[PDB]
Order: C-alpha cells, then structure tokens, then sequence
C-alpha cells in the first residue's frame, strides 16, 4: 500500500504508544471471542472454553505479540509487504492458508482494540489510515 | 437468533451511550466515510466534510432506527420493514456496506464506552448489528 | 424472506433433479473440494478421491438435508436445527464455506440442468441456498 | 496466478469453444439479476426492469464481450495480472472502485454461465482451474 505522509504519520504516532505486551492478545482473543470458528484454527492453544478463558490463554497472548510484529513489519515495508511476509507464511506449513476474510476480520478486531484503549485520539482519520494498513496486511498474509 | 444475555448486553450499552445517540451515529458515518471511501458514492449529494449538519442530522436517524430496533429487538422485520425496502429496494446498497457501517459503529463505542466494550459486549453486539443487516438487505428485487 | 415465485422455482428444479439428488450433493462436494482446498481440512479423515463412497454417501445426506428444507421451507430454523448445532457448535465450520459449498450446488445444478437454470431459476435458488446457510451459520457460540 | 499445465490445459481448451459474443452478457446479465444492487453500477445502461430486459440489453452485452476479453488478457498473463490491467482500471476513472466481492460475485456467475452451456464437459477439475483464474482476474481488477 501506498500512505500518505499524513497517514503514515497518523499511524506512526499511536503505534509508538501501544502495549506491545497486550494489545495483541487482546485482539487475538476478542477474535476467537467474537467469531468463535476461528478457535479451530488455534485447536492447538489449548483451552478456549470461556471469554475469560481465552483472553487469559497464554499462547494467545504470545501470538498476539506476533500478530503486532507482523503490524509492524508491514509498516515498515508498505510497497513490498509480500516480501516481507512470504516468509512469515511459509514457515508455517499450511496454517495460515484460511479464507482472506478472517485476516480482515482479525484486522478489523484490532481496529476496536486500538479504539478502545485510545479513545478520542483514534480519531476517524487515523482509523482511516490504520484500515489501509490492515487492509494490506491481511491480502498478503492470505497469499 | 439473539440470547437473553445478547438482548441483556444490547440494551446495556445503549443505555450508557445515552443522549449521545445521535452524536455517536454522526461519528460512525464520518468514520465509514473515510475507512472506506466507496461508501460515499450513496451520498452524492450530501457535505460529508467534519461537523456536516447533513452527516450530523442523518447520523441521528441512523442511531433512532438502531434503538427502534433495540426496543422491537423480538419483532425487527416488523419494525425495520420500510428501511429495509429504501436500502434493499431503492437506494440498491451494496450488503458489503452494511458490514462496513457495523464494523464503524463497534469502533465508536469503544473509542466512547471503554469500560462497557467487554469481549463479552462486542461479541453481543457485533451479533446484533449483523441481525439488523440481515433485515436491511432481505429485500432485494 | 422467499416469495412466492422463489418458492415454485425451487420446488421445480428439485422436481427436474429427481432421484440424482443424491449424485448431484456428491457432485457438488467435488467440485468444493477441488476448487476451494481449504475446504478438505473439514474432511481430513475422509477419502476424498474421485469416486469415493465416502463422497457418495455424504453428498446424499447432504441434498436430503437441502430436500427438507424445500420441504418445510417456512419453517426452515426448526427443520434444520439439529444441523445448524452440528455446523456451527460442534465442527465450527467458518461461514465463508456456506457461500463456497452453495456456488458448487449451483454450478452443479447448471451443469445437469440447461432448461430449468434460467436466470429466474439462478437467482431463486442462490436465495434459497442463502437462507439455508443463514440458518445452518445462526448458532456460534 | 500460476496454473500448472494441466490446469491451463484445462481452460484453453474450454475457453477455445466460448461462443464470445454471448457468454459475456449471460453472466453480466445475471449478474444483475441475481445480485440487482449491481445494477446501480451500470445506471448509464438503460433499461434493466426485469431478467428479460436485463439479458437483452444491448450495452450489457457489449460490455459482456469486454469481461471476456478482460478474462482472455487474464490468461495470457498469469504472472502479471496487475500489469495487465492497470490501464483498464484507470481508462474508468473510479467505475471499477467498488467491493472486490462484487467482481468475485461477477466471476462465479461466469463460472455458472460456462457449467450452463458446457454441461458434462465443465468438470470438477475444470471448474477449479477456472476459479483460480477469475480469483485471480477479480483481485487484479479491484485493486
Ligand atoms: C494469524 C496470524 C499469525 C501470525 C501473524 C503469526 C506469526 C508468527 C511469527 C512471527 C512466528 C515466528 C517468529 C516469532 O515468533 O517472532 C510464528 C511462529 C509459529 N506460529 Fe504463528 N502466526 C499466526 C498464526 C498462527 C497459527 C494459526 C498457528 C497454529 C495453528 C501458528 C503457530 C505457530 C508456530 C507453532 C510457530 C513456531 C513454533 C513456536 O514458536 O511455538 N501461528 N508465527
Ligand atoms: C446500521 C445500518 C443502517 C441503518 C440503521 C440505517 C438507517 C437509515 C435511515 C433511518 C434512513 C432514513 C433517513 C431519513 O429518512 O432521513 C436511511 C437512509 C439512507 N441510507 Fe441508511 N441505514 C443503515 C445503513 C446504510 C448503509 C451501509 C448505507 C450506504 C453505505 C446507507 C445509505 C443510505 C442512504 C443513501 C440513505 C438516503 C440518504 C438521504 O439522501 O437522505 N444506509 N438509512
Ligand atoms: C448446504 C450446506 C450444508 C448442508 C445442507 C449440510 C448437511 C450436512 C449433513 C446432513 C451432515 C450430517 C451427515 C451425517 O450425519 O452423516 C453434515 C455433516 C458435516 N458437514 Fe455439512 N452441510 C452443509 C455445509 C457444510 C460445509 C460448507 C462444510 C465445510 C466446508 C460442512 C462440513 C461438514 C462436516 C465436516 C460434517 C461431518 C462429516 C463427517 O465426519 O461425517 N458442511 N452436513
Ligand atoms: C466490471 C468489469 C468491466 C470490465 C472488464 C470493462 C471493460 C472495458 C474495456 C476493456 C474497455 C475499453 C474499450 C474496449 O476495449 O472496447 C471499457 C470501456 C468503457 N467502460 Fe467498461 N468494463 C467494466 C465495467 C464498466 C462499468 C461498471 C462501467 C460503468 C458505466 C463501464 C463503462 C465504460 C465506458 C463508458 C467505456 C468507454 C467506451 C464506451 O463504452 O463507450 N465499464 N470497459
Ligand atoms: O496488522 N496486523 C494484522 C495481522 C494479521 C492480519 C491482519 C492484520
Ligand atoms: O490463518 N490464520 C488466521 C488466524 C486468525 C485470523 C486470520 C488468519
Ligand atoms: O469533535 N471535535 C471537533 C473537532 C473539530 C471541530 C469541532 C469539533
Ligand atoms: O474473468 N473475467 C472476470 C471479470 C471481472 C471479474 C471477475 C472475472
Ligand atoms: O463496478 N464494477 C463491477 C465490478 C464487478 C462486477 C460488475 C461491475
């Protein structure tokens, strides 16, 4: 994707505040919360019987710290993020080929989690901003 | 179809969005405006630029059929029969604009609702939102 | 909701299928499987080669089950109950494969059908097979 | 896209025995009757009442022989999709600027029109070798 340099500043600025430690688990888990088939693809994370129960998972929240590092890699590199992600999805045999629209889904989640933990200051620009880079993200790490 | 305890979360976090009802619709437009620019095309005519009277007045419409559908939440086909013939039948929206519009509405109240926007909440009212799509796209001719 | 042409549509083309419904849901399951891959992870244990009684025998459990909705298609969430629990409870199946399995119907409907698969027809059966899948994706958990 | 041999072997040899001046207006036209909020696309086509009216349009039909030969240029470069279609793209202005679910929905209504016409001949794995195709074409052309 291409990002204006308002955009891109829009992303950069909220980026640098994030907890690292928790906002992916958070989004992570609210996706398994709230579209409960993708539980399936993480059958192997142990239990996710309960809301509760998954947002305290701790291999939820440890590929959440991984879900914000491919955020990130992708912001770092918007003009080749099928470079940067071929990689990411080959070393993981088959996993990650599920249909494109839970790579959306899972971006969309992490849009309301960036909603909820900023408040005001995700503003509808900057959610504009950030749909553009989940929105990349997602098509290449569905190729 | 929605749980007691989905009808319980509703209607719960419409409580504490209040009177900002209509500010909080006005907000989720913009937003959908500028997420997802192809939206704007069913609002040719509209100023869709911040602080819009348009988008505010409209905004307000859109958070009254909302809590229509809140307060019918067992009988929603009946309640929401002629917007769903303006959308469906009418404007021609594309269904994918309503999961567009949803997705807005959830990012508004938990940019204005923090402590209310559980996981258990979200999940109840992405379910909702979704039931009052459905019944807004069910008439296409 | 279905109307009353959509209703006659439907009925007319299973008329036409006649006793290849069985043949025809093993048809369709191919074509899933081979179009769509993802979609074998839900079948890991079966055999899923060409011809494969496996495939045979599902398939007709699967056009009994589009039969009785026909059946009963007014009364479609209570007919088809016991499936949407198995669907969307127990094997968690992902939505977007309703949508991949209903193409398939379709095409292989096309593909057995020349006379009755007017457009007409195309658009009343795509509702139908919407509606069915509505109902088999309504109880996530 | 890549196809392996025996896929494109598999839509050549089909896509050979197209009749091109039809086969484009029947999914284009069906398109709009199964799908009729795809008829506010085309508002600049005239009359589109009623599946009669839609089928025999006569711009439907010509703008049909244009997804065609979007599909053959398709074909012939798999790797480039992009490429192939940028000028086509930009040629509209912002007409090609809507959901890609729609061109997804346009190129499996194409693969209804050719299972109608080819009957017994559009197998299985015929089917999934031209779904790799129209996936392909609809990501490109809503870019
Ligand atoms: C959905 C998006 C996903 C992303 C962005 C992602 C990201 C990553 C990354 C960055 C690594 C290795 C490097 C590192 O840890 O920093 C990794 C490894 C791994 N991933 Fe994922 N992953 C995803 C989904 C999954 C799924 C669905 C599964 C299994 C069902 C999975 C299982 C694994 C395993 C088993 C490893 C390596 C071994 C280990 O660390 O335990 N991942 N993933
Ligand atoms: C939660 C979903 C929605 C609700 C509850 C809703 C509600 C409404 C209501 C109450 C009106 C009537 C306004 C009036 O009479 O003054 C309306 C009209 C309209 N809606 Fe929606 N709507 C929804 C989704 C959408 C979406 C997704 C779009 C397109 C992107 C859309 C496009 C329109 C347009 C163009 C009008 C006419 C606006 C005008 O010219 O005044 N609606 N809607
Ligand atoms: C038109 C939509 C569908 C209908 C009418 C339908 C019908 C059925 C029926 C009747 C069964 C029970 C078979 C038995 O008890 O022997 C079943 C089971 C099953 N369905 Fe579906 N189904 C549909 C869609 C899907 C889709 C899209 C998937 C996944 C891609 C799926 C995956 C399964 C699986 C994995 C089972 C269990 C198979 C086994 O282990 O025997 N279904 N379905
Ligand atoms: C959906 C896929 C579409 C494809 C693949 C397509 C294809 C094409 C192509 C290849 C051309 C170049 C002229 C030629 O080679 O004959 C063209 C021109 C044109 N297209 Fe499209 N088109 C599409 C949709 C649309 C839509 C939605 C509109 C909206 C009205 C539109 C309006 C036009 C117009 C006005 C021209 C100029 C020539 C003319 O028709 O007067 N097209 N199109
Ligand atoms: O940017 N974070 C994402 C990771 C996976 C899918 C979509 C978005
Ligand atoms: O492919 N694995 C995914 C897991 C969660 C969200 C999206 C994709
Ligand atoms: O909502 N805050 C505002 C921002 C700019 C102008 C007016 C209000
Ligand atoms: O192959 N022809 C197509 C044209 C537009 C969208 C999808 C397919
Ligand atoms: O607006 N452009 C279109 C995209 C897909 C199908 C038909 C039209």
């Amino acid at each position: 994707v291409h990002l204006t340099p308002e955009e891109k500043s829009a992303v950069t600025a909220l980026w640098g505040k994030v907890n690292v430690d928790e906002v992916g688990g958070e989004a992570l888990g609210r996706l398994l919360v709230v579209y409960p088939w993708t539980q399936r693809f993480f059958e192997s994370f142990g239990d996710l019987s309960t809301p509760d129960a998954v947002m305290g998972n701790p291999k939820v929240k440890a590929h959440g710290k991984k879900v914000l590092g491919a955020f990130s890699d992708g912001l770092a590199h918007l003009d080749n993020l099928k470079g940067t992600f071929a990689t990411l999805s080959e070393l993981h045999c088959d996993k990650l080929h599920v249909d494109p629209e839970n790579f959306r889904l899972l971006g969309n989640v992490l849009v309301c989690v960036l909603a909820h933990h900023f408040g005001k200051e995700f503003t509808p620009p900057v959610q504009a901003a950030y749909q553009k880079v989940v929105a990349g993200v997602a098509n290449a790490l569905a190729h | 179809v929605l749980s007691p305890a989905d009808k319980t979360n509703v209607k719960a976090a419409w409580g504490k969005v209040g009177a900002h009802a209509g500010e909080y619709g006005a907000e989720a437009l913009e937003r959908m405006f500028l997420s997802f620019p192809t939206t704007k095309t069913y609002f040719p005519h509209f100023d869709l630029s911040h602080g819009s009277a348009q988008v505010k007045g409209h905004g307000k419409k859109v958070a009254d059929a909302l809590t229509n559908a809140v307060a019918h939440v067992d009988d929603m086909p009946n309640a929401l029969s002629a917007l769903s013939d303006l959308h469906a039948h009418k404007l021609r929206v594309d269904p994918v604009n309503f999961k567009l519009l949803s997705h807005c509405l959830l990012v508004t109240l938990a940019a204005h609702l923090p402590a209310e926007f559980t996981p258990a909440v979200h999940a109840s009212l992405d379910k909702f939102l979704a039931s009052v799509s459905t019944v807004l796209t069910s008439k296409y001719r």
